[PDB]
Protein backbone atom coordinates (compact mmCIF):
# COMPACT_ATOMS: atom_id res chain seq x y z
CA UNK A 1 0.00 0.00 0.00
CA UNK A 2 1.08 3.27 -0.68
CA UNK A 3 1.68 5.98 1.92
CA UNK A 4 2.09 9.81 1.61
CA UNK A 5 3.85 12.72 3.27
CA UNK A 6 1.99 16.09 3.06
CA UNK A 7 2.75 19.50 4.59
CA UNK A 8 0.03 22.15 4.22
CA UNK A 9 0.69 26.01 4.51
CA UNK A 10 -2.27 28.63 5.10
CA UNK A 11 -0.91 32.67 4.69
CA UNK A 12 -3.66 35.39 5.77
CA UNK A 13 -3.25 38.61 4.89
CA UNK A 14 -3.81 41.32 8.06
CA UNK A 15 -4.70 44.34 6.75
CA UNK A 16 -5.32 46.35 9.81
CA UNK A 17 -1.91 45.25 11.56
CA UNK A 18 0.86 43.54 11.07
CA UNK A 19 2.12 39.93 9.21
CA UNK A 20 -0.04 37.54 8.00
CA UNK A 21 -1.66 34.75 10.19
CA UNK A 22 0.12 31.75 9.23
CA UNK A 23 -0.25 28.22 9.71
CA UNK A 24 1.77 24.73 8.78
CA UNK A 25 0.54 21.10 9.76
CA UNK A 26 2.32 17.57 8.05
CA UNK A 27 0.53 14.55 7.87
CA UNK A 28 1.60 11.45 7.09
CA UNK A 29 -1.72 9.34 5.57
CA UNK A 30 -4.61 11.13 7.73
CA UNK A 31 -2.64 11.39 10.72
CA UNK A 32 -1.08 15.10 11.16
CA UNK A 33 2.08 15.11 13.29
CA UNK A 34 3.29 18.48 13.51
CA UNK A 35 2.01 22.03 13.01
CA UNK A 36 3.49 25.75 13.26
CA UNK A 37 1.11 28.46 14.28
CA UNK A 38 2.12 31.75 14.04
CA UNK A 39 -0.58 33.35 16.72
CA UNK A 40 1.15 30.41 19.05
CA UNK A 41 3.59 31.46 21.92
CA UNK A 42 6.54 29.09 20.80
CA UNK A 43 7.12 29.89 17.59
CA UNK A 44 8.62 26.38 17.05
CA UNK A 45 7.46 23.70 14.93
CA UNK A 46 5.64 21.10 17.85
CA UNK A 47 5.01 17.43 18.10
CA UNK A 48 1.41 16.34 17.81
CA UNK A 49 2.09 12.63 17.45
CA UNK A 50 3.91 10.44 19.77
CA UNK A 51 6.43 8.92 17.15
CA UNK A 52 7.46 12.03 15.65
CA UNK A 53 8.67 13.32 19.35
CA UNK A 54 11.52 10.56 18.67
CA UNK A 55 13.04 13.91 16.82
CA UNK A 56 16.17 15.17 18.74
CA UNK A 57 16.53 19.26 19.18
CA UNK A 58 18.41 19.47 16.10
CA UNK A 59 15.04 18.65 14.19
CA UNK A 60 13.25 21.06 15.96
CA UNK A 61 15.49 23.79 15.40
CA UNK A 62 15.88 22.92 11.91
CA UNK A 63 11.70 22.80 11.38
CA UNK A 64 11.40 25.81 12.92
CA UNK A 65 13.85 27.76 10.82
CA UNK A 66 12.22 26.26 7.53
CA UNK A 67 8.69 27.01 8.41
CA UNK A 68 9.75 30.21 9.45
CA UNK A 69 11.64 30.84 6.21
CA UNK A 70 7.97 29.76 4.60
CA UNK A 71 5.97 32.44 6.33
CA UNK A 72 7.98 35.00 5.18
CA UNK A 73 7.70 33.47 1.35
CA UNK A 74 4.34 33.17 1.99
CA UNK A 75 4.15 37.28 3.46
CA UNK A 76 6.28 37.98 0.32
CA UNK A 77 3.58 36.41 -1.84
CA UNK A 78 1.09 38.36 -0.52
CA UNK A 79 2.20 41.17 -1.34
CA UNK A 80 3.51 40.35 -4.88
CA UNK A 81 -0.41 38.64 -5.70
CA UNK A 82 -2.09 41.93 -4.36
CA UNK A 83 -0.05 43.42 -7.06
CA UNK A 84 -1.08 41.14 -9.72
CA UNK A 85 -4.18 41.42 -9.61
CA UNK A 86 -4.18 45.14 -8.85
CA UNK A 87 -5.64 44.94 -5.38
CA UNK A 88 -5.87 47.30 -2.44
CA UNK A 89 -4.12 46.75 0.40
CA UNK A 90 -7.86 47.04 2.36
CA UNK A 91 -8.72 43.37 1.62
CA UNK A 92 -7.32 40.58 3.63
CA UNK A 93 -6.33 37.61 1.10
CA UNK A 94 -5.46 34.11 1.42
CA UNK A 95 -2.77 31.89 0.31
CA UNK A 96 -2.63 27.96 0.13
CA UNK A 97 0.72 25.99 -0.45
CA UNK A 98 0.29 22.11 -0.29
CA UNK A 99 3.45 19.99 -1.38
CA UNK A 100 4.50 16.59 -0.69
CA UNK A 101 5.48 13.09 -1.98
CA UNK A 102 4.33 8.98 -2.04
CA UNK A 103 5.97 5.93 -1.74
CA UNK A 104 4.87 2.84 -2.84
CA UNK A 105 4.02 -1.06 -1.65
CA UNK A 106 8.35 -1.02 -2.82
CA UNK A 107 8.74 1.96 -0.44
CA UNK A 108 10.55 3.64 -3.70
CA UNK A 109 9.31 7.30 -4.26
CA UNK A 110 5.93 7.08 -6.44
CA UNK A 111 4.98 10.47 -6.72
CA UNK A 112 5.39 14.13 -5.90
CA UNK A 113 3.42 17.14 -5.95
CA UNK A 114 3.72 21.22 -4.89
CA UNK A 115 0.59 22.85 -5.73
CA UNK A 116 -0.48 26.95 -4.78
CA UNK A 117 -3.30 28.47 -4.63
CA UNK A 118 -4.72 32.35 -4.03
CA UNK A 119 -7.70 33.33 -2.53
CA UNK A 120 -8.92 29.58 -2.87
CA UNK A 121 -8.40 29.11 -6.50
CA UNK A 122 -5.54 27.56 -8.23
CA UNK A 123 -2.96 29.60 -8.99
CA UNK A 124 0.19 27.79 -10.07
CA UNK A 125 1.07 23.67 -10.00
CA UNK A 126 3.83 21.22 -10.62
CA UNK A 127 2.95 18.75 -12.94
CA UNK A 128 3.44 15.08 -12.60
CA UNK A 129 6.54 15.04 -14.13
CA UNK A 130 8.23 17.69 -11.37
CA UNK A 131 9.95 19.23 -14.22
CA UNK A 132 7.19 21.95 -15.53
CA UNK A 133 4.07 24.18 -13.94
CA UNK A 134 0.51 24.67 -14.97
CA UNK A 135 -0.14 28.32 -15.04
CA UNK A 136 -4.30 29.01 -14.70
CA UNK A 137 -3.88 32.12 -15.44
CA UNK A 138 -1.81 35.18 -16.96
CA UNK A 139 -0.78 36.11 -13.55
CA UNK A 140 0.48 32.52 -12.88
CA UNK A 141 2.37 33.08 -16.25
CA UNK A 142 5.00 35.35 -14.69
CA UNK A 143 5.59 33.12 -11.74
CA UNK A 144 6.05 30.07 -13.78
CA UNK A 145 8.55 32.04 -15.94
CA UNK A 146 9.96 33.19 -13.16
CA UNK A 147 10.55 29.83 -11.87
CA UNK A 148 11.75 27.95 -15.17
CA UNK A 149 14.37 30.35 -15.22
CA UNK A 150 15.44 29.59 -12.01
CA UNK A 151 14.46 25.85 -12.21
CA UNK A 152 12.69 25.58 -8.99
CA UNK A 153 11.61 22.76 -10.45
CA UNK A 154 14.96 20.65 -10.72
CA UNK A 155 15.39 22.01 -7.04
CA UNK A 156 11.76 20.37 -5.93
CA UNK A 157 12.04 17.42 -7.58
CA UNK A 158 15.56 16.75 -5.93
CA UNK A 159 13.90 17.02 -2.43
CA UNK A 160 10.36 14.86 -3.51
CA UNK A 161 12.42 12.14 -4.89
CA UNK A 162 15.31 12.36 -2.06
CA UNK A 163 15.14 13.84 1.31
CA UNK A 164 10.82 13.83 0.91
CA UNK A 165 10.30 10.23 0.68
CA UNK A 166 13.62 9.53 2.65
CA UNK A 167 11.75 11.19 5.76
CA UNK A 168 8.87 9.57 5.27
CA UNK A 169 10.65 6.34 5.04
CA UNK A 170 11.72 7.21 8.32
CA UNK A 171 8.30 8.47 10.14
CA UNK A 172 6.80 4.86 8.52
CA UNK A 173 9.17 3.26 10.51
CA UNK A 174 9.65 4.76 13.95
CA UNK A 175 5.62 5.37 14.08
CA UNK A 176 4.90 1.74 12.51
CA UNK A 177 2.88 0.74 15.59
CA UNK A 178 0.20 2.98 14.42
CA UNK A 179 0.85 4.46 10.83
CA UNK A 180 1.30 0.72 9.17
CA UNK A 181 -1.51 -0.62 11.02
CA UNK A 182 -5.03 -0.81 9.92
CA UNK A 183 -8.02 0.08 12.30
CA UNK A 184 -10.65 -2.27 9.99
CA UNK A 185 -14.10 -0.40 10.92
CA UNK A 186 -16.38 -1.76 13.51
CA UNK A 187 -19.85 -1.86 11.58
CA UNK A 188 -23.36 -2.70 12.72
CA UNK A 189 -26.65 -1.67 11.81
CA UNK A 190 -29.71 0.18 13.32
CA UNK A 191 -33.53 0.14 12.66
CA UNK A 192 -36.30 1.89 13.72
CA UNK A 193 -39.83 3.15 12.72
CA UNK A 194 -40.28 6.10 10.84
CA UNK A 195 -44.11 5.34 10.83
CA UNK A 196 -46.46 1.89 10.89
CA UNK A 197 -45.02 0.91 7.25
CA UNK A 198 -41.86 2.33 7.07
CA UNK A 199 -38.54 1.86 8.87
CA UNK A 200 -34.93 3.76 8.66
CA UNK A 201 -31.76 1.04 8.23
CA UNK A 202 -28.24 3.19 9.01
CA UNK A 203 -25.85 1.45 8.29
CA UNK A 204 -22.38 2.35 10.21
CA UNK A 205 -18.70 2.25 10.36
CA UNK A 206 -16.75 3.45 13.26
CA UNK A 207 -13.18 3.84 14.58
CA UNK A 208 -11.58 3.23 11.42
CA UNK A 209 -7.99 4.21 9.98
CA UNK A 210 -7.28 5.55 7.64
CA UNK A 211 -10.46 7.63 5.84
CA UNK A 212 -11.05 5.94 2.73
CA UNK A 213 -14.15 3.94 2.78
CA UNK A 214 -17.27 3.28 0.61
CA UNK A 215 -20.23 2.16 2.27
CA UNK A 216 -22.83 1.01 -0.22
CA UNK A 217 -26.81 0.00 -0.12
CA UNK A 218 -28.51 -3.02 -2.21
CA UNK A 219 -31.85 -3.99 -2.64
CA UNK A 220 -32.07 -8.04 -3.54
CA UNK A 221 -28.49 -7.69 -4.36
CA UNK A 222 -28.61 -4.67 -6.66
CA UNK A 223 -26.92 -1.04 -6.02
CA UNK A 224 -29.58 1.06 -4.44
CA UNK A 225 -29.45 4.51 -3.97
CA UNK A 226 -32.86 5.79 -4.37
CA UNK A 227 -34.47 6.58 -0.48
CA UNK A 228 -31.00 6.71 0.87
CA UNK A 229 -29.17 9.21 3.05
CA UNK A 230 -25.41 9.46 3.98
CA UNK A 231 -22.86 11.78 5.82
CA UNK A 232 -19.49 12.72 4.35
CA UNK A 233 -16.64 10.77 6.85
CA UNK A 234 -15.62 12.61 9.93
CA UNK A 235 -12.99 12.29 12.20
CA UNK A 236 -13.93 10.48 15.43
CA UNK A 237 -11.21 13.40 16.68
CA UNK A 238 -9.10 9.91 18.90
CA UNK A 239 -7.12 9.73 15.12
CA UNK A 240 -9.99 7.49 13.69
CA UNK A 241 -12.90 8.10 11.29
CA UNK A 242 -16.79 7.93 11.30
CA UNK A 243 -19.55 7.18 8.33
CA UNK A 244 -22.83 5.99 8.07
CA UNK A 245 -25.79 5.49 5.37
CA UNK A 246 -29.28 4.85 5.64
CA UNK A 247 -32.27 3.67 3.76
CA UNK A 248 -35.60 4.15 4.15
CA UNK A 249 -37.63 0.42 3.32
CA UNK A 250 -40.93 -1.05 4.05
CA UNK A 251 -40.97 -2.83 7.05
CA UNK A 252 -41.21 -6.14 7.31
CA UNK A 253 -38.94 -6.00 3.91
CA UNK A 254 -35.62 -5.27 6.13
CA UNK A 255 -34.10 -8.81 4.31
CA UNK A 256 -34.14 -7.69 1.50
CA UNK A 257 -31.34 -4.76 2.20
CA UNK A 258 -27.45 -5.16 2.41
CA UNK A 259 -25.05 -2.48 3.87
CA UNK A 260 -21.40 -3.31 1.87
CA UNK A 261 -18.41 -1.66 3.63
CA UNK A 262 -15.44 -1.64 1.81
CA UNK A 263 -12.32 -0.79 3.74
CA UNK A 264 -8.53 -1.23 3.26
CA UNK A 265 -8.62 -2.68 6.50
CA UNK A 266 -11.07 -5.44 5.73
CA UNK A 267 -9.58 -8.72 3.63
CA UNK A 268 -12.76 -8.56 1.96
CA UNK A 269 -15.80 -6.56 1.91
CA UNK A 270 -18.40 -7.23 4.68
CA UNK A 271 -21.98 -7.35 4.03
CA UNK A 272 -24.33 -6.08 6.70
CA UNK A 273 -28.14 -7.04 6.90
CA UNK A 274 -30.54 -6.46 9.50
CA UNK A 275 -30.86 -9.61 11.62
CA UNK B 1 10.94 16.96 6.72
CA UNK B 2 10.36 20.35 4.99
CA UNK B 3 12.19 21.63 2.71
CA UNK B 4 14.56 23.25 2.11
CA UNK B 5 14.73 25.81 -0.58
CA UNK B 6 12.58 29.16 -0.66
CA UNK B 7 11.41 30.52 -4.33
CA UNK B 8 8.84 33.69 -4.17
CA UNK B 9 6.00 33.97 -6.85
CA UNK C 1 -14.54 32.95 -4.12
CA UNK C 2 -16.75 32.22 -0.75
CA UNK C 3 -18.04 28.75 0.21
CA UNK C 4 -20.23 28.08 3.25
CA UNK C 5 -19.06 25.45 5.83
CA UNK C 6 -21.20 22.26 6.34
CA UNK C 7 -21.51 20.81 9.60
CA UNK C 8 -21.74 17.74 11.56
CA UNK C 9 -22.30 17.70 15.45
CA UNK C 10 -21.80 14.29 16.90
CA UNK C 11 -20.38 11.75 19.59
CA UNK C 12 -16.71 10.55 19.81
CA UNK C 13 -18.29 7.57 21.10
CA UNK C 14 -21.78 5.08 21.15
CA UNK C 15 -24.02 7.87 22.97
CA UNK C 16 -25.24 6.50 26.51
CA UNK C 17 -25.75 9.02 29.36
CA UNK C 18 -24.08 8.76 32.67
CA UNK C 19 -21.16 7.68 30.51
CA UNK C 20 -18.35 9.70 29.91
CA UNK C 21 -18.01 10.79 26.10
CA UNK C 22 -16.98 13.59 23.26
CA UNK C 23 -18.37 15.91 21.57
CA UNK C 24 -17.79 16.95 18.13
CA UNK C 25 -18.33 19.74 15.66
CA UNK C 26 -16.66 18.92 12.31
CA UNK C 27 -16.70 21.87 9.77
CA UNK C 28 -15.87 21.60 6.20
CA UNK C 29 -16.02 22.70 2.46
CA UNK C 30 -15.65 26.46 3.96
CA UNK C 31 -13.66 29.32 2.56
CA UNK C 32 -12.05 31.86 3.39
CA UNK C 33 -10.29 30.13 6.96
CA UNK C 34 -11.86 32.76 9.45
CA UNK C 35 -14.65 31.02 11.27
CA UNK C 36 -16.51 31.31 15.08
CA UNK C 37 -17.56 27.56 16.13
CA UNK C 38 -18.88 27.94 19.09
CA UNK C 39 -20.21 24.30 21.40
CA UNK C 40 -23.51 24.54 23.46
CA UNK C 41 -24.97 22.73 26.39
CA UNK C 42 -28.42 23.62 26.46
CA UNK C 43 -28.24 26.75 24.30
CA UNK C 44 -25.15 27.87 26.34
CA UNK C 45 -21.54 28.18 25.28
CA UNK C 46 -19.23 25.66 26.56
CA UNK C 47 -16.00 27.29 27.65
CA UNK C 48 -12.88 25.12 26.71
CA UNK C 49 -13.79 23.92 23.48
CA UNK C 50 -10.28 23.07 21.65
CA UNK C 51 -10.33 22.65 18.00
CA UNK C 52 -7.52 20.95 15.84
CA UNK C 53 -4.81 22.47 13.34
CA UNK C 54 -6.37 24.57 10.54
CA UNK C 55 -5.86 22.38 7.09
CA UNK C 56 -7.69 22.27 4.02
CA UNK C 57 -8.86 19.66 1.61
CA UNK C 58 -7.57 19.36 -2.33
CA UNK C 59 -10.58 21.85 -4.12
CA UNK C 60 -9.04 24.26 -1.38
CA UNK C 61 -11.18 24.32 1.09
CA UNK C 62 -10.83 24.62 4.48
CA UNK C 63 -11.05 21.92 7.52
CA UNK C 64 -11.71 21.86 11.65
CA UNK C 65 -12.48 19.91 14.49
CA UNK C 66 -13.88 21.32 17.04
CA UNK C 67 -14.33 19.46 20.76
CA UNK C 68 -14.78 18.70 24.65
CA UNK C 69 -16.07 16.10 26.91
CA UNK C 70 -19.26 15.96 28.01
CA UNK C 71 -21.57 13.63 29.83
CA UNK C 72 -24.73 13.02 27.68
CA UNK C 73 -28.04 12.68 29.82
CA UNK C 74 -31.26 11.85 28.44
CA UNK C 75 -33.24 16.03 28.95
CA UNK C 76 -29.52 17.41 28.32
CA UNK C 77 -28.95 19.52 24.73
CA UNK C 78 -25.75 19.84 23.15
CA UNK C 79 -25.74 22.18 19.68
CA UNK C 80 -22.78 23.55 17.33
CA UNK C 81 -22.59 27.52 17.09
CA UNK C 82 -21.18 28.44 13.35
CA UNK C 83 -20.63 32.04 11.84
CA UNK C 84 -18.62 32.60 8.72
CA UNK C 85 -18.62 35.67 6.34
CA UNK C 86 -20.91 33.29 4.04
CA UNK C 87 -23.31 32.93 6.33
CA UNK C 88 -25.95 35.82 6.68
CA UNK C 89 -26.75 34.32 10.26
CA UNK C 90 -25.27 32.43 12.41
CA UNK C 91 -26.12 28.79 12.05
CA UNK C 92 -27.09 25.90 14.77
CA UNK C 93 -27.60 22.41 14.87
CA UNK C 94 -28.69 20.47 17.46
CA UNK C 95 -26.87 17.14 18.29
CA UNK C 96 -29.06 14.23 17.64
CA UNK C 97 -27.63 10.88 19.43
CA UNK C 98 -28.23 8.54 15.92
CA UNK C 99 -26.83 11.92 13.44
Amino acid sequence: GSHSMRYFFTSVSRPGRGEPRFIAVGYVDDTQFVRFDSDAASQRMEPRAPWIEQEGPEYWDGETRKVKAHSQTHRVDLGTLRGYYNQSEAGSHTVQRMYGCDVGSDWRFLRGYHQYAYDGKDYIALKEDLRSWTAADMAAQTTKHKWEAAHVAEQLRAYLEGTCVEWLRRYLENGKETLQRTDAPKTHMTHHAVSDHEATLRCWALSFYPAEITLTWQRDGEDQTQDTELVETRPAGDGTFQKWVAVVVPSGQEQRYTCHVQHEGLPKPLTLRWE
Amino acid sequence: CVNGSCFTV
Amino acid sequence: IQRTPKIQVYSRHPAENGKSNFLNCYVSGFHPSDIEVDLLKNGERIEKVEHSDLSFSKDWSFYLLYYTEFTPTEKDEYACRVNHVTLSQPKIVKWDRDM
